[PDB]
């Protein structure tokens, strides 16, 4: 259970990529934005071709088996992308998260 | 609990019961460091009331009260001939013992079917 | 006159160890000396077939030409051709079977939906639906088991693999199984077992019963003893 | 701060303990027992054969807590599924837990 909250800055032009651990056994690896009001977790990026409706076409998945870092990148920032993005595995999304971190706008 | 309220000295007792024959050994180790007989004593070995099969002995250790705010777990090590390795180390600290508050928190879910 | 070109289903290549290929003729006249031959893309001939079938009651003939090939040849994408020559048609008709490589392999997701609540009110029948989504390519094998034994295809009907709305090339398929209403209320657990290439084990399954699919009773009798213990 | 006294993963009990640091008073401390059983509520009698009745009883003796209810995430559970495709019957090993183990 890792909690590496980083302060990577963002903007419209700006791009921030998160780093995540991979089991490398070709399971379901996902990044999920937790919703405070909902109390559940909503997958923003998954192993399959699913992408969140708000994040359609502005996100990229980048997997290296060589270096054991699982990383996802966001092309543009609307400044609303401030929340607990947690990575993970297994079919489940909520109860399967491995590491969580909250990104940030401006700085 | 009554002895600890005097804030002077708590005595830990180690009972070796049901062992035959006599001359069973005992040693106290604080954090894995040997404890000399200056700070501990052992009942010279003894006999049982209902069954004459095995005999009993006892050992008591002395300390302070400030020591039982950190514990050091005061392991009691034994040495008897009827043992595999001639060692049956046992230890008890404040963490174990009788607790004063249980809160079971059993949860029921319809999707926690593989206890991750 | 009609001639078919049926590629070998994965349920054949993985199960029968007989990854052959057959081309069937129909809608022709009842005649003989039909020259139905399988060839590779180089023009060379391969092994022939046997046990020519019999005509149909519709006053139309039916015959099949078969060729046995190895699995690695199939996984390479070779263009096999079945050619039919007959007196009816002055030009022999050719049909092509191959494997178009360059398609991703996705693992099917199997969802077992029990019959709806209002369906278990008429007390006539219950339909359990096995839905396989995301699998690519098509031609997946699905069947049903009732208390650990399979059923005939006379009680369950599967659907052809259709494309998916939001997916580029992933598909989906439905398999409905209809059973008597009282055959589902007393228990009698049903299982749907599927077998698509992409599965890591090539075979998976799901299961439903009366106490699992959308239940109306969480009958719990949990007991906890020896709370203090040692 | 809490010692992991039990981390059972087959019945999912997660018993633990700690000492609550109270005020600087005489040692009327409190010892904690945070037992945390999680109920599956949807598993079967045998954990490895989906043909039995589902689950009524949930027995937790904490002395045999150091047949199961749940599935170990790092373990693999499989079965033989009797498929046919015609006349032959290749009884093939299925997966009751896709993703905890791979061929
Ligand atoms: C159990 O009690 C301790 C303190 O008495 C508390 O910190 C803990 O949150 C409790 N457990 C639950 C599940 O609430
Ligand atoms: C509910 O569980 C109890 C406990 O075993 C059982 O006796 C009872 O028959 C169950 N009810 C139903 C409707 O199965
Ligand atoms: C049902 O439980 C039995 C008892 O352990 C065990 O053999 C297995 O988990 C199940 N039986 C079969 C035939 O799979």
């Amino acid at each position: 259970r890792i909690l590496p909250e980083v302060k990577v800055e963002g903007e419209l032009g700006g791009s921030v990529t998160i780093k995540c651990p991979l089991p490398e056994m070709h399971v379901r690896i996902y990044l999920c934005r937790e919703m405070a009001g909902s109390g559940t977790c909503g997958t923003v990026v998954s192993t399959t071709n699913f992408i969140k409706a708000e994040y359609k076409g502005r996100v990229t998945l980048k997997q290296y088996p060589r270096k054991n870092l699982f990383l996802v990148e966001v092309t543009q920032l609307t400044e609303s992308d401030s929340g607990v993005y947690a990575c993970g595995a297994g079919m489940n999304t909520d109860r399967g998260k491995t590491q969580k971190v909250t990104l940030n706008v401006h700085s | 609990r009554e002895q600890l309220n005097l804030r002077e000295s708590a005595t830990i007792t180690c009972l070796v019961t049901g062992f035959s024959p006599a001359d069973v050994f005992v040693q106290w180790m604080q954090r894995g460091q040997p404890l000399s007989p200056e700070k501990y004593v052992t009942s010279a070995p003894m006999p049982e009331p209902q069954a004459p099969g095995r005999y009993f002995a006892h050992s008591i250790l002395t300390v302070s009260e400030e020591e039982w705010n950190t514990g050091e777990t005061y392991t009691c090590v034994v040495a008897h001939e009827a043992l595999p390795n001639r060692v049956t180390e046992r230890t008890v600290d404040k963490s174990t013992g009788k607790p004063t508050l249980y809160n079971v928190s059993l949860v029921m879910s319809d999707t926690a079917g593989t206890c991750y | 006159i009609r001639v078919f070109a049926i590629p070998p289903s994965f349920a054949s290549i993985f199960l029968t160890k007989s990854t052959k290929l057959t081309c069937l003729v129909t809608d022709l006249t009842t005649y003989d000396s039909v020259t139905i031959s399988w060839t590779r893309q180089n023009g060379e001939a391969v092994k022939t077939h046997t046990n020519i079938s019999e005509s149909h009651p519709n006053a139309t003939f039916s015959a099949v030409g078969e060729a046995s090939i190895c699995e690695d040849d199939w996984n390479s994408g070779e263009r096999f051709t079945c050619t039919v020559t007959h007196t009816d048609l002055p030009s022999p008709l050719k049909q092509t079977i191959s494997r178009p490589k360059g398609v991703a392999l996705h693992r099917p997701d199997v969802y077992l939906l029990p019959p709806a609540r209002e369906q278990l009110n008429l007390r006539e029948s219950a339909t359990i639906t096995c839905l396989v989504t995301g699998f690519s390519p098509a031609d997946v094998f699905v069947q049903w088991m009732q208390r650990g034994q399979p059923l005939s295809p006379e009680k369950y009907v599967t659907s052809a693999p259709m494309p998916e709305p939001q997916a580029p090339g992933r598909y989906f398929a439905h398999s409905i199984l209809t059973v008597s209403e009282e055959e589902w209320n007393t228990g009698e657990t049903y299982t749907c077992v599927v077998a698509h290439e992409a599965l890591p084990n090539r075979v998976t399954e799901r299961t439903v019963d009366k106490s699992t699919g959308k239940p109306t009773l969480y009958n719990v009798s949990l007991v906890m003893s020896d709370t203090a213990g040692t | 701060e809490r010692i992991v006294l039990v981390d059972n993963k087959c019945k999912c009990a997660r018993i633990t303990s700690r000492i609550i640091r109270s005020s600087e008073d005489p040692n009327e401390d409190i010892v904690e027992r945070n037992i945390r059983i999680i109920v599956p509520l949807n598993n079967r009698e045998n954990i490895s054969d989906p043909t039995s009745p589902l689950r009524t009883r949930f027995v937790y003796h904490l002395s045999d807590l150091c047949t199961c209810y749940t599935y170990d995430r790092n373990k693999c559970y499989t079965a033989v599924v009797p498929l046919v495709y015609g006349g032959e019957t290749k009884m093939v090993e299925t997966a009751l837990t896709p993703d905890a183990c791979y061929p």
